[PDB]
């Protein structure tokens, strides 16, 4: 045996593989891409405006009855194009499954939201909104979720400072909350960890 | 290229959205001042919406116009439910903040920054 | 496997009929509820006569920080900065130099107790047992600014708790 | 605990059980503050020999997502994500509440 | 070992002193300077100099598990002794 | 014939095969709209002749409930209802055409 | 004309006279080593960079061996793992417990070398040994127990800067690295003895104890001492 | 689809203030190698950094203080043009520096036992 390897599971990735083939080919229209991470997780790349049809398809099919939204979130990524990844976690509850949907949208493209078909969208989009600044179409009541009334940007963007622009005190001559430009007794001290050595070759990139 | 047009197909039409939303607020200008007891003036207040209105007088893009009035309906949208409280719409003032000094020998006297 | 928390129907036989009768006319849950207040009434308070008595501790209790030394007196801290850089929140400052006699020592040595989140990294990251997470738990202060340890604040707390701290690592260092 | 006799009777009798042999008060049933030293084991890498890191490297048997189907790049049966979930058994213990 | 600077303000173990002019001593008015009277580099010095008969010697800093990790120092030099530099303990060999 | 599907807001249905008949044709009806060669068509229409022969062949109900491993007969019906209405919006949405557009260059890769 | 050989199966061409650490480099796979400076002569006696080709019995030296035609290099093969491990092995069982108290600490090459090319655990039950260490002038500071004897120091001094006081002394485990006697290296190039060596035997007097590497920000300017503008 | 031909301009959209939008300029780069360790697993991708603002010492607990949001922002490219299109869309200035990689070079052993060239070394 190996005590402190994680064992697999060939016959769920198998099944994965096939459900995989299976979406594919029932909605060529929009999906782009399909994986199955071999910790078998199924992940599938489709257009960003495949996102209603695919959903739709994912929670009414007999053979894909995924009427669960577990999450939905984004991932920013500056170097690309589109940088911003929205992520569907869907759970099958019939047939004891969890898939996952992915889709790139850029800082002016808006994504049609989903609340038509998933309740639980609404506020997921509304955080979305709130933080990294993604717009959905047809959403009922889109506005800020987390952050503090009038706040400027769009705080999980990588390009927003850690400690943000402004900060909070109460000012006594104005004998109220007052918002000034921040500045630190200790700044945030950044440390470089990566080592120079590689560390995984199976992930190793073409030199290009 | 051919972009997805988000509200406006042209910039014509976004001007018309940046008109409503300015008339909107506007409008909204006496109420608020009622409402949350504002030491200001209206003309004060009316003086601050052209101001932030006009900052973003450079854009020339539509869809950045789209997001901009959506963004301005949010923020009235918080002011007239009163979502806001005094010190945000007094944030808007910056009544706290020293003045800036904005000439080269000012800024050479007071430190580094550029 | 599931159960039912709630699926069961009642007897409609004319005793049964009576009975729930009798229990909403007569309040017999009710008076049950107020013998069961009661019961707890006659029982014996589980309260501790604070500060006279303390509850219960453990030797991996992590209260107040304190820097330790060797039994010739000579500082463990060698100034290795691995509690600076395992600290989630921060709140160690470290400096160091040689000393007069070459040691590899620290001239600055801050803990921010306002920062700190008490999580014990500092002490499972140090190879010679120098910072520590002491058991004392009750140096609530009246200013900020005192809650802004530096060296010789830490170094006092080590010297003056030294035996309670000797005596748990003692205790507890067969599992670590 | 310490009580008096009428006062134990008096509990047991309001809330219906015995509270003595139910007691919320810890009174010398508990474990010795001071306990003998342990001595814990090791694992199963501690070996000598035949213990080489290559073979019981976990991280390193990771791999990159396996592609199924990619745009770039007889009668199928339809399939489902997995086998349908079992209908589930009610409880032996106590079906019901 | 305590020292006091020249304006009554005891200097710390690492040297530390507000000047004469300098305005950050008016923190320490109606109230005390927190300074640890033990000097860690006194202590060690008051330490004596153990003497092993061989070229190569090990301290763990005493107490075993509870001490610094084990390291070797070679006493192959006789103009000096060898010092463990985890804890700053100085060890030679019989000489004469 | 049973009190409750144990499901809030699920209701019982006194006649389960009716409208499982009833379903299942007016699914393969909206399916004879799609194209042939669609791969949507193919599978759905493979499953509803599936489930819709059993509903045929056996009259009891527990049975049926087995056979069909969906649940209870009312979640089988529930979800014959939201396949019928997935195979409209299909209709309208033709997912069976040639892919929309392909992704940049470097959209999908992973690390970067 | 340029040869093909095969990294992992891959097809490279190569100049003749192309090493198999070079070729590994082409591809971009970087061969762990110790003794070894592109700016410097081939050593080969830290054996770190043996690695398997794929009808060879036998490792071969990356950083000395030049590929011949056709030769398939299996740089993550089990031959090649287990060498590496060994090599390490050897190398941390003679080493001394210093890396808290050594300035080399977050950017050491035989710590990340050991976490990514070495075994996590110690089979050597035995004593270390201990090395006197030498002093060569003002800044550079040695202390000797941490050479692993790569003989970077001497291959730099003699080659670069054009110095010949460094050398090993003895033979076997018991092999020194120094000048034999108290003689002062002081050169116009001397701290980049400090850069090469791998590990925290020779390091900055000036810099001692000061910071560690995760610590500092680096900014990329250049040198004004001179007129060369390093 | 509508067609609008505009280089791309998001800072009204970021929230970020007018002096940090027009008094910075950005490097866009990649990292020199750390001359510590022979490893160059760190000289792979592209890095964008601020300019670097003022640090003053605390009077109370001589901590580094600062005022600059942007000091510890960095970001990571796959490439220039990547980077190059980031700052130009958030309208910062910058500055770009041509990566440098090592030249090939002509390895012997045998070159250290020449027999007429100085390349013959005098230990092992
Ligand atoms: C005043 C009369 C004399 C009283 C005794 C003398 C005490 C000194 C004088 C009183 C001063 C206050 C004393 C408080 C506590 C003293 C310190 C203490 O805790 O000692 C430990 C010690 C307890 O020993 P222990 O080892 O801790 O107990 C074992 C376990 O821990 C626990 O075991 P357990 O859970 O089984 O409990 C044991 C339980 C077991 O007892 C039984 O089983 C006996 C039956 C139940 C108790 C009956 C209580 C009275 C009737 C019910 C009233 C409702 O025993 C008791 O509870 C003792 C009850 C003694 C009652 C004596 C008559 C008092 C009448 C008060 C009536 C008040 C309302 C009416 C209006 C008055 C108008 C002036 O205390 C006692 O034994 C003394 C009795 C404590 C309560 C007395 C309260 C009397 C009233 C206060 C004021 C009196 C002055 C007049 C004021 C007029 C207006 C200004
Ligand atoms: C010879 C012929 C004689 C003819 C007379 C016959 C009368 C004798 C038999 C009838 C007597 C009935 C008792 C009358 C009181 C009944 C009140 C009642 O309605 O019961 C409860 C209502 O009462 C309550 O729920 C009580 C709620 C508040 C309880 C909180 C405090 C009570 C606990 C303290 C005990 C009080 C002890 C009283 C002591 C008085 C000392 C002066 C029913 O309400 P529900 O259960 O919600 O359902 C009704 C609709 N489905
Ligand atoms: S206990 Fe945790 S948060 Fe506190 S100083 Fe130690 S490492 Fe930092
Ligand atoms: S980990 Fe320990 S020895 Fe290292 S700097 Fe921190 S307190 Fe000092
Ligand atoms: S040279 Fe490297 S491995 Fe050796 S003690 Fe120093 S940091 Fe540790
Ligand atoms: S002192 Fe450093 S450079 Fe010289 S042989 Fe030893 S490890 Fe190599
Ligand atoms: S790097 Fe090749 S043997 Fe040292
Ligand atoms: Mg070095
Ligand atoms: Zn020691």
């Amino acid at each position: 045996t190996r005590p402190t390897i994680r064992p697999r599971n060939d016959v769920v990735h198998k099944q994965l593989s096939a459900f995989g083939q299976y979406v594919a080919e029932i909605l060529p229209k929009y999906v782009q891409q399909v994986q199955v991470s071999c910790f078998n997780e199924l992940e599938i790349f489709i257009h960003p405006d495949g996102v209603i049809p695919v959903l739709t398809f994912l929670r009414d099919h007999t053979n894909a009855q995924f009427k669960s939204l577990a999450d939905l979130t984004a991932v920013d990524v500056p170097t690309r194009q589109n940088r911003f990844e929205i992520v569907y976690n869907l759970l099958s509850l019939r047939f004891n499954s969890r898939i996952r949907v992915k889709t790139y949208t850029d800082e002016l493209t808006p994504i049609e939201s989903s609340v038509t078909v998933y309740k639980a969208a609404n506020w997921y989009e509304r955080e979305i909104w709130d933080m990294f600044g993604v717009f959905f179409a047809n959403h009922p009541d889109l506005r800020r979720i987390l952050t503090d009334y009038g706040f400027e940007g769009h705080p999980f963007r990588k390009d927003f400072p850690l400690s943000g622009y402004v900060e909070l005190r109460y000012d006594d001559e104005v004998k109220r909350v007052v918002a000034e430009p921040v500045e630190l007794a200790q700044e945030f001290r950044k440390f470089d960890l990566n080592s120079p050595w590689e560390a995984f070759p199976a992930y190793r990139q073409p030199p290009e | 290229t051919s972009v997805k047009p988000i509200f406006s197909r042209d910039m014509n039409e976004a001007k018309r959205r940046v008109r409503e939303l300015y008339r909107a607020w506007y409008r909204e200008v006496p109420n608020t001042v009622h409402l949350f007891q504002l030491d200001i003036s209206v003309k004060q207040g009316r003086d601050k919406v052209r101001e932030m209105f006009m900052k973003n007088a450079h854009v020339t893009d539509p869809r950045v116009v789209d997001l901009l009035v959506i963004k301005g309906k949010m923020e009235l949208e918080e002011t007239i439910n009163v979502w806001k409280q005094r010190t945000h719409i007094m944030r808007f003032f910056h009544e706290t903040e020293a003045p800036r000094p904005t000439d080269f020998l000012s800024k050479f006297y007071v430190g580094h920054d550029p | 496997t599931y159960k039912f928390v709630n699926m069961r129907e009642p007897s409609m036989d004319m005793k049964s009929v009576t009975d729930r009768a009798a229990q909403t006319l007569l309040w017999t849950e009710l008076v049950r509820g107020l013998g069961m207040t009661l019961s707890y009434l006659f029982r014996e308070p589980a309260t501790i006569n604070y500060p006279f008595e303390k509850g219960p501790l453990s030797p991996r209790f992590r209260g107040e920080h304190a820097l330790r030394r060797y039994p010739s007196g000579e500082e463990r801290c060698i100034a290795c900065k691995l509690c600076e850089a395992v600290c989630p929140a921060q709140a160690i400052t470290i400096e160091a130099e040689p000393r007069a006699d070459g040691s590899r020592r620290t001239t600055r040595y801050d803990i921010d107790m306002t920062k700190c989140i008490y999580c014990g990294f500092c002490q499972e990251a140090c190879p010679v047992d120098a910072i520590v997470e002491g058991p004392n738990f009750e140096f609530s202060t009246e200013t900020h600014e005192e809650l802004l340890y530096n060296k010789e604040k830490l170094l006092n707390n080590g010297d003056k708790w030294e035996a309670e701290i000797a005596a748990n690592i003692q205790a507890d260092y067969l599992y670590r | 605990a310490s009580a008096t006799r009428v006062i134990q009777l008096l509990r047991n009798w309001a809330s219906g059980r015995d509270l003595q042999a139910k007691l919320q008060l810890r009174y010398q049933e508990i474990s010795k503050r001071t306990q003998p030293p342990p001595k814990l084991p090791v694992g199963p890498s501690h070996k000598l020999s035949n213990n080489y890191y290559c073979t019981r490297d976990g991280r390193r048997e990771a791999m990159p997502p396996s592609i199924v189907m990619s745009s770039q790049k007889t009668e199928k049966k339809a399939v489902t994500p997995a086998p349908p979930i079992k209908r589930w058994e009610l409880s032996k213990d106590q079906p019901y509440l | 070992g305590v020292r006091t600077s020249p304006t009554g303000e005891k200097v710390t173990h690492t040297g530390q002193a507000y000047d004469d002019g300098d305005y950050r001593r008016v923190r320490f008015s109606d109230r005390q300077k927190e300074v640890n009277e033990n000097f860690a580099i006194d202590l060690i010095a008051e330490q004596p100099v153990s003497e092993v008969g061989s070229r190569v010697i090990s301290c763990d800093g005493g107490g075993g598990a509870l001490g610094h990790p084990r390291v070797y120092i070679n006493l192959d030099k006789e103009t000096k002794t060898g010092t463990c530099g985890y804890c700053g303990l100085q060890f030679r060999q019989p000489h004469h | 014939l049973k009190k409750t599907t144990g499901l809030v807001g699920l209701a019982v249905c006194e006649t389960p095969h009716e409208r499982l008949k009833i379903l299942y044709t007016k699914i393969l009806d909206v399916l004879g709209q799609i194209p042939k060669n669609a791969a949507y068509r193919k599978y759905t229409e493979q499953i509803t002749n599936e489930k819709l022969g059993m509903v045929k062949a056996e009259p009891d109900v527990k049975k049926l409930e087995e056979q069909l491993q969906g649940g209870q007969i009312e979640e089988v019906i529930l979800q014959a209802e939201n396949e019928l209405s997935l195979a409209r919006k299909m209709l309208r949405w033709k997912p069976w055409e040639p892919l929309v557009e392909e992704p940049p260059a470097n959209q999908w890769k992973w690390p970067i | 004309n340029l040869i093909e050989v095969f990294v992992d199966g891959q097809s490279v061409m190569v100049e003749p006279g192309t090493t198999v650490l070079q070729a590994c480099e082409k591809v971009g796979m970087q061969i762990p080593r110790f003794c070894y400076h592109e700016r410097l002569s081939v050593a080969g006696n830290c054996r770190m960079c043996l690695v398997e080709i794929e009808k060879a019995p036998k490792v071969v030296a990356a950083c000395a061996m030049p590929v011949m035609k056709g030769w398939n290099i299996l740089t993550n093969s089990e031959k090649s793992k287990k060498a590496r491990e060994g090599v390490m092995e050897f190398l941390l069982a003679n080493h001394p417990l210093d890396c808290p108290i050594c300035d080399q600490g977050g950017e050491c090459d035989l710590q990340d070398q050991s976490m990514m090319f070495g075994s996590d655990r110690s089979r050597f039950l035995e004593g270390k040994r201990a090395v006197e260490d030498k002093n060569i002038g003002p800044l550079v500071k040695t202390i000797m127990t941490r050479c692993i004897q790569c003989t970077r120091c001497i291959r730099f001094a003699s080659e670069i800067a054009g110095v010949d006081d460094l050398g090993t002394t003895g033979r076997g485990n018991d092999m020194q690295v120094g000048t034999y006697i108290e003689k002062m290296f002081m050169s116009e190039l001397s701290g980049n003895i400090i850069d090469i060596c791998p590990v925290g035997a020779l390091t900055s007097k000036p810099y001692a104890f000061t910071a560690r590497p995760w610590e500092t920000r680096k900014t990329e300017s250049i040198d004004v001492m001179d007129a060369v503008g390093s | 689809l509508i067609a609008v031909d505009e280089k791309l301009d998001i800072t009204t959209l970021t929230g970020v203030p007018e002096e940090h939008i027009k008094t910075r300029k950005v490097r866009i780069f990649v990292p020199a190698r750390n001359n510590m360790q022979s490893g160059v697993n760190n000289t792979k991708k592209w890095k964008m950094e601020f300019d670097t603002r003022e640090r003053w010492e605390n009077p109370l607990m001589g901590w580094s203080s600062t005022a600059d949001p942007l000091s510890n922002l960095v970001l990571t490219f796959s490439t220039k043009e990547d980077a190059v299109a980031f700052a130009e869309k958030n309208g910062w200035s910058f500055d770009v520096e041509e990566r440098k990689v090592p030249k090939p070079k002509s390895k012997s052993y045998g070159a250290n036992f020449s027999w007429n060239k100085r390349t013959r070394v005098s230990t092992k």
